[PDB]
């Protein structure tokens, strides 16, 4: 009996090796899914600040004009309110039309909410571009807006340089050109430091920002000499394309499962 | 602590002539400004007769269960009736308190004359807990010879109208665990002038000719005051009067004799502990001295006491008198025949109480006044107020000598260190703008010596507060007698947040993941069953064994900690089989203990400094890896019943899905290997690498564990070890050419042991960018291609980048992937297809 | 979010919908003449003449990206979407312009909200092909209505509500 | 007909209890920490304002680590998280530490020996009372409603001074609000401050 156990162990031990299997085989019977770049784009950008304590508000993509351009300070023959910059709704001279930028959500924001105000408003905007490697006619925009007490331009550049970070790296920083914007005044143009790659790190244009114009507050029932503001406004497909490097816009819109799936489930 | 609100209210009176409150009022304003009323009991009510009675006659009712007892009681104006008690602790002559007929009792109780045991009882004798009075122990209450003529009111003598506050008084507060200190703090908090019961004219110093008794006293004890008075010739038969009895009784403490009574009584008034000693049961000098190893006392209470080197003693020449600031000893304990009396009146060290009393189990009245640290400006007061009632009570003599050891040398000013303070520090807490004098006045209210030197008080607290040593005390009391409420609610500004952090990220996505896949998240006890792993048979060298014990656990078999995070699941999954959920799928996401040496603790580091970068480091290391694990378990179906089909099993490969499941959510990739690895089956056990590093294993449960284990046939497993799977943040650029695709179905033939996901790669590698996507059909074994080989049938998807693939084109990477599956795992083609 | 994850993990790919329909989509799927999806908010100046009307309804943009994945060869393939829709309650009545250096009243804010279509936030999804893959456990399923269904009860589950089904045309 | 063939599970009703805390706070500029469950008793205790014989310290409160005074004990709160949370980064720190602590409570229907605990800890200048009653009233809207408040009653704890216990309004039911027990809070001891 010194042995009877010990070859009854081999025995049951080749038995558990005769049920072996090939643990390499595919396992995956539910094929995972993707959310879009974009929207994850959006959703890291809308987490980024909300942890600064930030809210975020939508609204409408057909949107009076009322809101869009007259409330935003664009005179009433502005280039942009021609057939030619924006989608506008049927029939001639109805005030309405597709929105051409996400300000207009903070224009609704500042009339329904009490002051201070730090409001982002990341939605699908349009304009009549047409549809190239470079360009999107329905595209996606972070755009902000910060009305409160002794805001200044340097508070503007901390925002900007805190949503840098987080989107970049540590070692992202912004700098501001002057420009022009009828929304804001003074009014800049943002490029952002990209050091994580691009291939060698380079300035980059990102968007436009400014102090909010106080013909803006006043639009709003807001006293500009106790309220100041800034705002800023960065589009997502822009974003994405330069930072991850994607040569061509129309495979981010065409919706090919190709695109998504290597992005993740965004789970 | 308990105490009634008419003594409460008679030592407020004193300095505030009138004063009176409802008790709902003085709980709302205990709980304002600080002390917790557990429990208010108004003392029950009692309606109609319920009157002193006196017993003039017992007949023991013999024939049944327990001793019982045909009682005459003279009730009042020369009547008697007869009443059947059960109680023993009573005999003829004793005022008792009865409910007669038509009484109504505390609980809705009526009493009826009612025939019992075979004699007419009209009505009953009471317990002190049937009157709502006092605890319920054995047997009724007895008054002490005089209080009250029979026929008395009951409700008027018991003085039923009083109401018990309970409090939970918090250990900083010692000084309220008494009479005397929520005296003060009600005198506090309405405003009123306080006369201290502890004070020379609430108490006039007896006099001092000469010492009391011989003491030495072994200083490094923490002792730090030391007092002895004697009383001579007190009736040793005497019993304490009712209004004293009463008072300990509301206060949860029963009486026994005066010399006892006595000393309760004067430690709830003042707080301060007394022990009375039988004199004439002394041996010689009294010593105070720590005890020695191995050292034995006997207790009042007759129990012996195995000592420790770290508890102070009272000894005499003779034996041990008292375990100083716990309990005194039998040798000189008080007893019935005792007609000299010598009383302690001691200051222990707070810690040396604390410690000694925790270890032998003996939370004493004495002892918990004596851990928050007792007034000792008071002991000789308190000595002296307790000799004098002692001899009231009992008719005894005060002796002139008095011990009074304070020290070596003698300590004659027992204030703190006085605290320094800007004068409106308690406003910038508080956030509130005081009222200006606020601060100084409610310090002096407490007590303190408040001195004034332009925006900077100088504070000295009183000697029963020494808890008051710095200013943020000193804050507390300002701000909890003004009133918490009226501290505005102002949001602060925090600054911008980076929000959460990529493996807190990552924690939340792993467990939507696994959630929406079908796994229910468990929390997961860290104390691992008994012999888990001798039921795995793990070797006695396997690492998992070597466990961080417990050193108290609340199951004595379960002390050792997780090193592994499958026992706590499958613990739940087996709750989970056992009450009819036999289809389950569990995960946890919790920290593993796995300890790197036997247990090493570093040595304290100073407070009043941070500790070094070195010193944390240390501290780090001394502690074991603590690693967050992922893990699951699945038994029964994955897929259920339905109109569908009959369902599918658990199965191995449930579990490989599962790592590829946390893999995607952790955005890495993962390669499964062939392992052989307890609890796992070595056929049907998988290591996980990310890249070259292990992060873990998953496969079916080893059968044999699976039995011994009391486990589902076919339980499988996974567990992978998160802190082994590095950080990716992938920037994606996905390569989508819209040209034409070509599809191919090409057949290799491998031997059996190699692995599929081999064979694929090497089709890959061979085939090059031209192949998008490769995915295994079939897997075909037979005899027409070898018993120990198999067929692998592969889906190829080749498509160009700029370019309408031909198919000459597509059959060149055809080609070139089967060379490669030629050179690498030697396969052979067995045809292709499109 | 949890729409958006709770799809994706079952194996849907979301899109971006276009909002300017397909030409003639409703005469093809063989909507009746009064039938409300065809009442479209129409673009006045289109990139494609022939696509001016705005979805009332997000199967189009779905069906289009579906068509796309068909035609390259991704055959196996589930899309969704969550993205508003454009419903007009009458024809295009534009507000007149209101003063810039006061703010508007909340009648005149009503009134402009009034004035704008119903914008809705839809989801939906398509489905093709097979919905579990080839391999060696099996042929595969292909899609079949019972797997819409399901997506219908993974967004119920994600929402946190009940819903009901019930037969209809 | 049935459709669901992969049934779903769920995570942890504790869990997401935390992750709602946790999102509350990071929304108000808040960062989480994390640290071991078995832990130094420097960390535990003595930076935390424990005298060396605190009651909690003895075998009746706390798990300690094989053998007797090895300093080793399974942590009883998470504050010593803060502690090596104000170890490593510059001031001002606003920081939330949600985690597995244990206690020797033996597991009823009201007590778990291994129970989840919310800590915060905020330092910075001019930090008042008011603004921890400005954070807890936030924080209790958050998770109650917009109905929701907090009163704060004198309390003691060695890790503060002064020291309250936190009750909250609970309006949307308990079947008719009332006030309820939520935990406890105070300003952080100077002590914890020097160590």
């Amino acid at each position: 009996d010194e042995r009877l156990a010990t070859l009854r162990a081999e025995r049951d031990a080749a038995v558990l090796v005769a049920e072996g299997i090939d643990v390499t085989l595919p396992s995956t019977r539910v094929p995972a899914g993707a959310r879009h770049p974009i929207i994850m784009l959006a959703e890291h950008v809308a987490d980024t600040f909300i942890a600064m304590g930030w809210e975020l508000a939508e609204g409408p993509e057909v949107e009076t004009e009322q809101f869009n351009f007259d409330a935003l300070n664009f005179p009433a023959d502005h280039p942009a309110r021609g057939e030619q910059d924006t989608f506008y709704i049927a029939p001639e001279d109805s005030r309405q039309l597709l929105r051409t930028h996400t300000s207009p959500v903070q224009i609704r924001t500042l009339l329904a909410r009490e002051l201070p105000v730090y409001i982002i408003s990341i939605g699908r905007t349009f304009r009549t571009d047409e549809l190239d490697a470079t360009h999107t006619p329905i595209f996606h925009q972070v755009e902000g807006l910060a009305v409160d007490r002794g805001l200044s331009m340097a508070h503007l550049r901390g925002t900007l340089d805190a949503f840098a970070r987080a989107e970049f790296g540590p070692s992202a920083r912004t700098r501001i050109r002057p420009h022009f914007f009828p929304f804001t005044e003074p009014s800049a143009e943002v490029d952002v430091w990209f050091a994580n790659k691009i291939g060698g790190a380079a300035w980059v244009e990102w968007g436009g920002c400014g102090m909010v114009h106080p013909n803006v507050l006043r639009a709003t029932g807001i006293d500009p000499d106790l309220y100041s503001g800034f705002a800023f406004g960065m589009g997502l497909e822009r974003t994405l394309q330069f930072r991850n490097g994607i040569p061509d816009m129309r495979d981010m819109v065409e919706g090919d499962v190709r695109f998504s799936l290597p992005f993740g489930v965004g789970a | 602590m308990r105490l009634p609100y008419s003594w409460l209210r008679e030592v407020v009176a004193v300095g505030a002539s009138g004063w009176d409150v409802t008790p709902g009022e003085l709980e709302q304003t205990l709980l304002r400004i600080g002390h917790e009323v557990e429990e208010v009991i108004p003392l029950g009510p009692v309606d109609g007769p319920v009157t002193v009675g006196r017993v003039a006659d017992i007949e023991e009712l013999t024939g049944y269960k327990k001793p019982i007892r045909a009682c005459a009681v003279d009730i009042g104006d020369r009547q008697y009736r007869e009443i059947i008690c059960g109680a023993t602790n009573f005999a003829v002559g004793d005022l008792v308190v009865v409910a007669l007929p038509g009484a109504t009792l505390p609980g809705g109780f009526t009493i009826s004359a009612r025939k019992a045991y075979g004699r007419n009882s009209d009505g009953m004798i009471c317990s002190a807990a049937e009157l709502n009075l006092g605890a319920d122990h054995s047997g009724i209450l007895v008054l002490p010879p005089g209080a009250a003529e029979p026929g008395a009111d009951g409700a008027g003598v018991l003085g039923l109208d009083d109401v018990v506050f309970h409090l939970a008084i918090t250990p900083d507060r010692g000084y309220c665990m008494s009479v005397r200190g929520l005296a003060r703090e009600l005198a506090c908090a309405y405003d009123l002038d306080f006369v201290d019961p502890a004070s020379n004219s609430r108490v006039p110093p007896l006099p001092i000719e000469g010492p009391a008794w011989p003491l030495t006293v072994q200083p490094e004890t923490g002792v730090r005051r030391f007092a002895l008075r004697p009383v001579i010739g007190i009736d040793p038969a005497a019993v304490s009067p009712w209004w004293l009895q009463r008072r300990l009784l509301l206060c949860g403490i029963r009486a026994t004799c005066p010399a006892v009574d006595v000393t309760n009584y004067v430690m709830l008034e003042l707080g301060h502990p007394m022990h009375a000693h039988d004199r004439n049961r002394i041996s010689g000098t009294l010593g105070v001295r720590f005890a020695r190893s191995g050292e034995t006392a006997v207790t009042l209470d007759g129990i012996e006491r195995k000592l420790d080197t770290a508890d102070v003693l009272i000894v005499d020449d003779a034996a041990t008198a008292a375990i100083g600031g716990v309990m005194g000893a039998a040798s000189t304990e008080v007893r019935a025949d005792s007609t000299d009396v010598l009383l302690e009146a001691a200051i222990w060290d707070p810690a040396a109480v604390s410690r000694t009393q925790r270890r032998l189990h003996l939370p004493s009245e004495a002892a918990r006044r004596y851990e928050r640290t007792v007034d000792p400006a008071i002991s000789v007061a308190a000595l002296d107020r307790c000799a004098r009632l002692l001899a009231d009570i009992a008719g005894g003599e005060v002796s002139p000598t008095l011990t009074d050891w304070r020290g070596d040398p003698p300590c004659d000013d027992w204030s703190p260190p006085p605290i320094r303070m800007g004068v409106d520090v308690p406003d910038r807490i508080a956030g509130v703008a005081y009222p200006q004098g606020t601060t100084a006045r409610r310090l002096a209210q407490i007590g303190a010596v408040v001195t004034h030197d332009g925006d900077t008080l100088t504070v000295t607290p009183p000697s029963w507060r020494p808890d008051l040593r710095q200013p943020a005390d000193l804050v507390e009391e300002v701000l909890r007698l003004e009133g918490l409420e009226v501290i505005p609610s102002v949001l602060p500004p925090a600054p911008a947040g980076r929000g959460l952090t990529a493996g807190q990220q990552r924690r939340r996505t792993i467990g939507r993941s696994l959630a929406l896949s079908g796994y229910v998240e468990i929390l997961p006890t860290p104390f691992l069953p008994a012999g888990v792993f001798d039921l795995w048979g793990l070797e006695a060298d396997d690492s998992r064994r070597m466990t961080t014990r417990v050193l108290n656990p609340l199951e004595a078999d379960r002390p050792q900690l997780a090193t592994t995070l499958l026992p706590a699941l499958l613990e739940a999954l087996v709750r989970n089989v056992s009450r009819g959920l036999v289809d389950v799928a569990l995960f946890a996401i919790a920290q593993v203990v796995q300890p790197t040496e036997q247990t090493r603790g570093v040595g304290l580091i100073p407070v009043d400094r941070r500790p070094t970068d070195d010193e944390i480091a240390m501290l780090d290391a001394s502690l074991p890896r603590q690693p967050q694990h992922v893990a699951a378990v699945l038994a029964g179906l994955r897929e259920p019943r339905g109109p569908w089909g009959p369902g599918r099993p658990v199965e191995a490969a449930d579990a490989f899905e599962a790592v590829r499941i946390i893999a995607r959510a952790s955005r890495v990739d993962v390669t499964l290997r062939p392992a052989q690895y307890l609890p796992w089956h070595p056929g049907r056990c998988a290591q996980v690498f990310v890249g070259e590093s292990s992060v873990g294993h998953a496969g079916q449960l080893h059968p044999a564990v699976i039995e011994r284990s009391g486990l589902p046939k076919g339980t499988c497993a996974v567990e992978l070890n998160l802190d082994a799977i590095p950080c990716s943040a992938p920037l994606p650029a996905p390569r989508v050419s819209p040209y034409p695709a070509v599809f191919q179905d090409v057949s290799l033939v491998v031997a059996a042991d190699i692995p599929a996901q081999a064979v694929a790669d090497a089709v890959r590698a061979g085939a090059g960018d031209l192949l998008e996507d490769i995915a295994l059909f079939d897997v075909f074994t037979g005899p027409q291609i070898g018993e120990h080989r198999k067929s692998l049938t592969f889906a190829l998807r080749f498509r160009a980048p700029d370019r309408t693939l031909t198919e000459d084109d597509a059959s060149a990477a055809r080609d070139a992937a089967v060379q490669s599956a030629a050179e690498r795992v030697g396969a052979v083609l067995r045809g292709w297809k499109l």
